[PDB]
């Protein structure tokens, strides 16, 4: 957080006025949201690999 | 049930005529009668939807 | 007997904290209720729209509900009739009332299997073990007739024949059909039978920690900087002369 | 409600010195200093809380104990033998 | 900061409570639980009110709509379960919230204290007839016997047991009389929340060394706002570990089966926040003498403020009544794992000797505690 | 509580456990003297409203700076903990007075 | 007499950029403000999932 | 009771205050038989018998 | 020791705004309505509560439990009907109580009139979810014709219409919700009314003479006390009177059988309180229209304090304001009158002519009413 650094144009181009602050949370709630159903549940898919629905879904429906 | 004039059906409340197709004649309906989803699978059995 | 016996920890697919349940194993799991259970045993909790998407696709759950005819309330006529079922329909209730249900057996009445693993202490370690842990009765002990030998049941005098056996049914992947086998699948249905939002209590609950393992470190250093105002505090008394 | 900063009370010959939450790090010393502070904290309670629930512990390692010994069966077949 | 502010007369001067209240630097932890409570309160309302859109109070119809719920509504089913862990969340903040009174010698606000009990009174029962609308065979047997506890009051005993029962035994018209009376208290919680505040803001805080803290007043929006929000995190990490990761560890397995007034249940016990009153209840062979040593445990807390000895208020600087403390402490939690176990022999002697102790704790040892430490002082 | 310092003792003397509690209080750590921590009462309030311009101000940056010392969770250091023996009542006279008005005052009105 | 008066070391909680007397502060506000304001915006975007 | 200590002048006070007193829990003896018309008390009295 | 100086650290300084509050000696009669209407809430509860003990949600046993409540509950029959008609003496005392306003200027007090509205939108919603309570064919079908008419909002019509549903249409997840909602929102109405007064007493009452009360204040514990129970007296005389000797005087008799979604009532109708507002909603022949009317016309009391043009307050010096004002309140009781008439020719006619007087006498003549006798006084 010093001379030249990421988070001083981090705070001069967008937390310098209240009004872009609050764009930057409604903003980076709809990429964060969708980053983390994504990443949060291609961990689940990983830990129960071959055991839900989906993963032996294929098995039927004209598939197999 | 079927005590209408031009379509057979009225509406007993405010008063709403629709023909066989459910086409308004009269009364202050702003929208034609529902007509559901049509698909079969067998000619004797219906789902509406 | 009257003596209390404490079920075995058995390792299954779904005790971890993240783990959820093997969907293939509830598939064999309801042939086992719908071949052995349902003969005198209820659940009128669940549907044969539940298995869509747990166990059988919707062509397969109407196919199961069709094979089973219901009733359909009133005729035109003011009479019964029946109905091959649909996917709405409750499993089928072996018996109309416990009354007969008490006729059926030597008195004792089938509880409902809908809830059996969460209302039992153990859960599916319990009805696992009750199941498969009948043997012969020790000797001082004599049994009514009616009554069979097992020790997890309390009491140790239960109202209930060995349900399963080797091969009493016929698996659909092919699996075999063994005393032990058969019973691991049925624990697992009953399960789900009983939690339902079991895979998407952790799913959630995987999401939380992750949402709340990140958030706590950041809530944390939004405390302690506003409180870093008074923590880094000097005091000084300057009284007169 | 009839109390507010100016009429708490009289303060005299008092002088106090603070930083701006932005000049000083959040977290300064966390694991040097806080946890021999822990440690601290820790010693000068520890011989007043842990020896009542020590006692718990040793009437739970008991009572359990007991309760299953009463479930057992004991060897008092005399007197009827064959 | 705008303008002069202008205005004044209207509601924000009463918000000025919750930014401009001067509160003191030293508060602990132990304090959050507070504004812990409120949040648990408001919580249960959410809650409640949606699960009181599809429960049906009809004994017919009561444990099958809590199975409809959660089969059935989407996302149901936690709904139910954060209420049912909550009331776990709710007692385990309102038994802190108590303790640190006794610790720090809240107390000597009279009119705060004396308002607390009757706010725990009217939570206990709140929670007793939550537990009864399930109608699972711990709702009905669980209300059977701590409703008949009221039979042994004489004149009035059989009469107003039978008025409470709504008939001449749980049924449902008692289920349905629960059901609007669990509706309605809650805020009635509300009101005298507000009430207990009000007789707060008078004196203020009372600052863990138990000395006046006037000479170090902070305001309250800039730190403990935000100390609160993540006291809220810890609240909201803990009931939620519970609901989405072992929903039925604190509920018993036994609740899941219907009601049934010919059997009865292997054992027959309340939820884990009554288990020290059943305790000391069952420790009597009396009946008369038990129902009234139930109540009495809970209405001793009324009695705490007249049995202060000690010149100092916070036990901070009290070694003496601080191992008694963790001692009557010690003693509550034995007495919730009594009353979780079946009355047999090893039990009815600990039962007893842990009950014995409650009482004597409170009553003898800790003002003897105050006095003996009188003399250590000079004073 | 803990060993007490002779060997182990459970009733020796009065000055030797009076000043093996004062240790063991802990309001000296923070450094308070013993009537500053007193229970401000409608007796203590006005008899600490006699205090003298001095010695009331001592009292007051010493409470300043125990909440300060509790805010941290700290204590101040080996060197700067109140001895018990140069710990001297300074309340002490004015409350005395304040029980000799109120039981005065009391008795009167009984009389 | 109120000369005698010093502001004391704060040096051991002090930033590692305002550490140093010479340099001045203004170079860092932006960032000293920014990694602070950093935390703030990260805890309402994970509050506002 | 309706004093502070034991004193001649509160023993007067209690003294004093002792016919209002009296009279005072026969509202709460009669009141509370009058609202739930207690029988044992009723059937003493000649007009309500 | 001051006997003025009372136990004021507590609670009862609140209460001096029933003892020692300054009130104008000229109160008229017209001043009780506002007193009336917090007996009106607290009866209605009280009555309530009762009732919720006997009534269940479930569209199999919700009429029937109705029944049950006259039928076998002692006493049960007077709760139910001081019930019915507390709502329709509500909503008597409701009407008044704007109407006084209007005449005498007092929402010329802005944040009080304003917390007004809000508190008569909240009760019309609670009578409302009320009456789908016992489910008789009144129940279901007044309910479907007003909950329909939310499908004319554009592009999220179906949306919430379905959402307010929990359906495809009312049935007993509709009712379910309904009785949880209409328990909670009345105790919510008790918060608000505290707030309704907490923007009042900061700024006084208002007097028959409109002119500052200052100079002639009286307490209010010895003369208004005394006849606000005399005013209360003849609401308990008006409201037995209904309840003893006409109790379904005001309520439809179609409402006594069982509802049927397969059968439609001879007409549909609402209560008589929203009968005025059926009649706006019935002029326009588009839907969009009719709904924003019904809406408007509830709303537009919010719109009356920025239409005031006279330099006087109260109609009291007004003659030409007060010639509309009685035109206005005949209006609205031909609107009421034509409200429950099914809709043919000499309705139709006399329909849209009253609504259109309803809005053209608010809007444009009472404005000009105050600019002619402006001009008419010098001034
Ligand atoms: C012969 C008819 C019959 C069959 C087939 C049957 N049950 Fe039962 N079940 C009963 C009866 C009768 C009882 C009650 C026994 C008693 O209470 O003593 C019972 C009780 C139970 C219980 C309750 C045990 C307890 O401790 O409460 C469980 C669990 C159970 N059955 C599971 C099963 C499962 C799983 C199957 C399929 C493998 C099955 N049952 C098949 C008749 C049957
Ligand atoms: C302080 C407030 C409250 C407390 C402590 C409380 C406590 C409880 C408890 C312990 C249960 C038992 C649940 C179980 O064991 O499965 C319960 C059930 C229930 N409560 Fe409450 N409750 C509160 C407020 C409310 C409110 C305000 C409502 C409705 C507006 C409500 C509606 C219900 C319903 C419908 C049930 C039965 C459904 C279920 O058990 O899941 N509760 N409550
Ligand atoms: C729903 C129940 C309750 C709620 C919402 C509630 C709320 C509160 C809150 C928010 C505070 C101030 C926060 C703080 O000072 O830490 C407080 C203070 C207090 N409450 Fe409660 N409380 C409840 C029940 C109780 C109970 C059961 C007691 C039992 C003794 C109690 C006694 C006290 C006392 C003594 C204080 C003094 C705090 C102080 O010393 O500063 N309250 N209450
Ligand atoms: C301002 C408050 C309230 C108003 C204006 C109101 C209004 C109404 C109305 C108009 C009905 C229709 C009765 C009929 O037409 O037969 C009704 C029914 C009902 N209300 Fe309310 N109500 C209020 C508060 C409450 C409360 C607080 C409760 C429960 C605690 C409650 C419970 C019921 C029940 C159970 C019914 C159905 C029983 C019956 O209709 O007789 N109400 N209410
Ligand atoms: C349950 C509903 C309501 C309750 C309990 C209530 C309560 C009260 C009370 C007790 C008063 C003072 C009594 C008086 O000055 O005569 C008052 C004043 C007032 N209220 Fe309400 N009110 C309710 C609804 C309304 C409504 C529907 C309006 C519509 C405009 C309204 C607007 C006003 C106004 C303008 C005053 C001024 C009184 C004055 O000028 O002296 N309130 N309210
Ligand atoms: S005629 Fe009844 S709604 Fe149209």
């Amino acid at each position: 957080m010093v001379a030249p650094t990421l988070t001083a144009r981090l705070y001069s181009l967008l937390f310098r006025r209240t009004s872009t602050f609050a764009l930057t949370i409604v903003v980076g709630a709809l990429f964060f949201e969708r980053a983390f159903d994504q990443g949060a549940d291609a961990i689940y898919e990983h830990i129960n690999e071959g055991k839900l629905w989906k993963h032996i879904k294929h098995k039927y429906e004209n598939k197999e | 049930a079927n005590a209408g004039d031009f379509g057979g059906y009225y509406c007993p409340c405010h008063g709403s005529h629709y023909d066989a197709s459910g086409r308004i004649r009269k009364g202050p309906a702003p929208l034609n009668l529902e007509v559901p989803s049509y698909e079969f699978t067998s000619d004797d059995m219906v789902i509406v939807g | 007997s009257d003596l209390e016996l404490h079920p075995p920890s058995y390792p299954w697919s779904h005790r971890g904290l993240l783990s959820s349940l093997d969907h293939t194993s509830i598939r064999r799991g309801f042939q086992v209720y719908k071949q052995v259970c349902s003969s005198c045993h209820s659940m009128d909790y669940v549907a044969y729209r539940h298995l869509v998407g747990v166990c059988y696709t919707e062509d397969e759950a109407k196919a199961l509900a069709e094979e089973v005819e219901v009733q359909d309330g009133p005729n035109e006529d003011g009479e019964m009739f029946m109905r091959p079922g649909k996917l709405s329909d409750y499993f089928p209730k072996p018996y109309p009332n416990p009354e007969a249900a008490r006729a059926a057996n030597n008195g004792a009445l089938p509880p409902d299997l809908s809830y059996i693993v969460r209302a039992r202490h153990g859960g599916e370690d319990y009805v696992f073990s009750l199941l498969t842990g009948y043997c012969e009765p020790p000797t001082g002990v004599s049994l009514r007739e009616g009554l069979y030998f097992n020790p997890y049941f309390p009491g140790q005098a239960i109202g209930m024949a060995p349900p399963i056996y080797n091969e009493v049914l016929e698996f659909d992947d092919g699996t075999p059909a063994t005393m032990s086998q058969v019973a691991k699948d049925v624990c697992t249905f009953l399960r789900w039978a009983a939690e339902p939002e079991h895979d998407h209590r952790k799913r959630m609950g995987l999401k939380m920690l992750l949402m709340m393992g990140l958030l706590l470190p950041l809530v944390y250093a939004m405390k302690r900087h506003k409180w870093s105002v008074l923590k880094s505090r000097k005091l000084a008394y300057r009284p007169p002369k | 409600m009839g109390r507010q900063f100016g009429h708490l009370t009289r303060v005299r010959h008092v002088i106090t010195y603070s930083l701006s939450p932005f000049e000083q790090r959040a977290f300064p010393h966390y694991f040097s200093k806080g946890i021999p502070n822990v440690l601290r904290r820790t010693r000068a309670c520890i011989l007043r809380v842990a020896p009542p629930f020590v006692a718990f512990y040793l009437v739970y390692t008991w009572g359990t104990q007991e309760f299953e010994k009463s479930k057992r069966k004991n060897p008092a077949a005399y007197e009827n033998d064959r | 900061m705008t303008n002069i502010r202008k205005s004044h007369p209207l509601m924000k001067i009463v918000n000025n409570a919750f930014i401009d209240l001067p509160a003191p630097s030293n508060i602990s932890s132990w304090w959050n639980f507070g504004s812990l409570l409120g949040i648990c309160l408001i919580l249960q309302i959410l809650t409640g009110l949606f699960l009181a859109m599809h429960y049906t109070s009809d004994t017919t119809t009561a444990f099958s709509s809590v199975t409809h719920i959660c089969r059935d509504v989407n996302y149901g089913w936690i709904i139910r379960y954060m209420h049912a862990n909550g009331a776990s969340m709710f007692f385990i903040c309102l038994y802190m919230h108590v303790g640190r009174g006794l610790y720090y010698g809240s107390y000597t606000f009279l009119e705060t204290w004396n308002i607390g009990v009757i706010l725990l009174l009217t939570v206990m029962a709140t929670a007793f007839m939550g537990y009864v609308l399930p109608w699972g065979q711990m709702s009905f047997w669980g209300a059977t016997v701590i409703t008949n506890l009221l039979s042994a009051i004489p004149y009035i005993g059989t009469n107003l047991v039978e008025w409470i029962w709504g008939g001449f035994s749980v049924d449902k018209a008692t289920l349905t009389r629960f059901f609007a009376f669990h509706f309605i208290l809650p805020f009635i919680i509300m009101a005298i929340a507000m009430v207990h505040l009000l007789f707060l803001h008078e004196t203020g805080s009372n600052n863990p060394t138990g000395i006046s803290s006037d000479v170090d007043k902070i305001p309250f929006h800039p730190y403990y706002t935000i100390k609160d929000i993540l006291g809220a995190l810890l609240l909201i990490l803990a009931l939620m570990l519970l609901v989405l990761f072992a929903p039925d560890l604190l509920g018993d397995p036994d609740n899941y089966t219907p009601a049934n007034p010919l059997n009865t249940p292997p054992h027959i016990k309340p939820e884990w926040y009554f288990l020290f009153a059943y305790a000391i209840l069952r420790s009597i062979p009396n009946k008369l003498g038990g129902v009234l040593a139930l109540a009495f445990s809970i209405l001793i807390l009324a009695l705490i403020p007249l049995l202060h000895t000690s010149k100092q208020r916070s036990m901070m600087f009290r070694p003496l009544s601080q191992c008694l403390f963790w001692a009557l402490v010690a003693d509550l939690l034995t007495l919730t794992w009594i009353g979780g176990q079946p009355v047999e022999h090893p039990y009815i002697t600990i039962g007893q000797l842990a009950s014995v102790l409650y009482f004597l704790l409170i009553l003898v040892l800790m003002p003897t505690a105050g006095t003996i430490e009188n003399k250590l002082l000079k004073w | 509580m803990a060993g007490r310092p002779a060997v182990s003792a459970s009733s020796r003397w009065l000055e030797g456990i009076r000043k093996w509690y004062y240790n063991a209080a802990g309001f000296n750590k923070l450094g308070l003297m013993r009537d500053d921590t007193i229970h401000e009462n409608d007796d203590v309030k006005e008899a600490i409203r006699r205090l003298p311009e001095n010695l009331y101000d001592d009292r007051v940056f010493r409470i300043k700076r125990a909440l300060d010392l509790s805010m941290r969770q700290q204590i101040l250091p080996k060197e700067q903990w109140t001895k018990y023996e140069e710990d001297k009542s300074y309340l002490e006279p004015y409350l005395k007075e304040v029980i000799r008005e109120r039981k005065e005052r009391e008795e009167w009105a009984k009389k | 007499s109120h000369t005698d008066i010093k502001v004391p070391d704060f040096s051991d909680y002090r930033r590692p950029e305002v550490l140093d007397s010479t340099k001045s502060s203004k170079e860092s506000s932006e960032a000293r403000k920014g990694f602070s304001y950093l935390v703030t915006a990260t805890t309402t975007v994970g509050v506002a999932y | 009771m309706l004093t502070r200590f034991l004193g001649p002048r509160y023993r007067q006070l209690a003294r004093n205050w002792v016919p209002t007193a009296s009279l005072w829990g026969a509202v709460g003896a009669v009141g509370l038989v009058w609202a739930t018309d207690w029988r044992l008390i009723l059937d003493w009295v000649p007009y309500i018998n």
